[PDB]
């Protein structure tokens, strides 16, 4: 399997990223991958009603809520691709060609994945529904001192 | 009752699934695509929901078929086994201990977020004993009851 090596769009990326990543931080916020994914060329784009996708992707998150163009590539090229089991060579292998020719040891200390965040956004919801009922459920309790 | 905007997302999830174009996506899926939308689904769960709306054995939801059902889930009260499961989502070392920082925190920037004031008031409650930090199964007994 060899699929639409758009190889003028591996460059499309980049351009794109520095619009998003100026300073080169390797680094673009998850406030944002909608807008980024969005604006790309028509293979890697990810048109917008965007989030669910995303979530998807299983991208990993650092702290702050960012996340990395190496990442991000591999996830989105996944997708234009079809996923496979011969997939798992192209992940070990586009970070290694990525890292021994790259000078910038940089922060990599992975904390969530886009579908965690998600059940952890819900699960607050959950306990955030609790809390505020009991609350109530508490502030009448005090109005009926009796 | 009804559902919100919600529907909105609700569409999203569902529309990316299915590939084909027919909308309906196929039954395998939908534990997938309740996954993605943020949901906890056990097998057990996803069968009993399956068979309830496909009982003629096709592997159909359609969207409709599909809109209903999370109509049915929102529509209960959250039980305590659920406010015990969101609780050790946050438990990351699995000790039944969470800090009132990282619930501080949890709190204050995820989903319907509380307000500085109202956790302020959460972690007097949650934390007796003055060490911030707080056994979320003993604040479970304290809001139910
Ligand atoms: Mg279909
Ligand atoms: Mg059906
Ligand atoms: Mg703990
Ligand atoms: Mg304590």
């Amino acid at each position: 399997s060899t699929e639409p090596l758009s190889e003028d769009d591996f460059d499309m990326f980049y351009e794109i990223w520095e619009k998003f990543d100026p300073e080169a931080t390797q680094f673009i916020e998850y406030s944002v991958l909608s807008d980024f994914a969005d604006a790309l060329s028509e293979p890697l784009r990810i048109a917008k009603p965007n989030q669910i996708s995303l979530i998807n992707m299983d991208l990993p998150m650092v702290s702050g809520d960012r996340i990395h163009c190496m990442d991000i590539l591999f996830a989105f090229t996944k997708r234009v691709l079809g996923e496979s089991g011969e997939m798992d060579a192209l992940k070990i292998q586009m970070e290694e060609k990525f890292m021994a020719a790259n000078p910038s040891k940089i922060s990599y200390e992975p904390i969530t994945t886009t579908l965690r965040r998600k059940h952890e956004e819900v699960s607050a919801m959950v306990i955030q529904r609790a809390f505020r009922r009991h609350l109530l459920q508490r502030s009448l309790k005090h109005a009926s001192f009796l | 009752q009804l559902t919100e905007e919600q529907i909105a997302e609700f569409k999203e999830a569902f529309s990316l699934f299915d590939k084909d174009g027919d909308g309906t996506i196929t039954t395998k899926e939908l534990g997938t695509v309740m996954r993605s939308l943020g949901q906890n689904p056990t097998e057990a769960e996803l069968q009993d929901m399956i068979n309830e709306v496909d009982a003629d054995g096709n592997g159909t939801i359609d969207f409709p078929e599909f809109l209903t059902m999370m109509a049915r889930k929102m529509k209960d009260t959250d039980s305590e086994e659920e406010i015990r499961e969101a609780f050790r989502v946050f438990d990351k070392d699995g000790n039944g201990y969470i800090s009132a920082a990282e619930l501080r925190h949890v709190m204050t920037n995820l989903g319907e977020k509380l307000t500085d004031e109202e956790v302020d008031e959460m972690i007097r409650e949650a934390d007796i004993d003055g060490d911030g930090q707080v056994n979320y199964e003993e604040f479970v007994q304290m809001m139910t009851a």
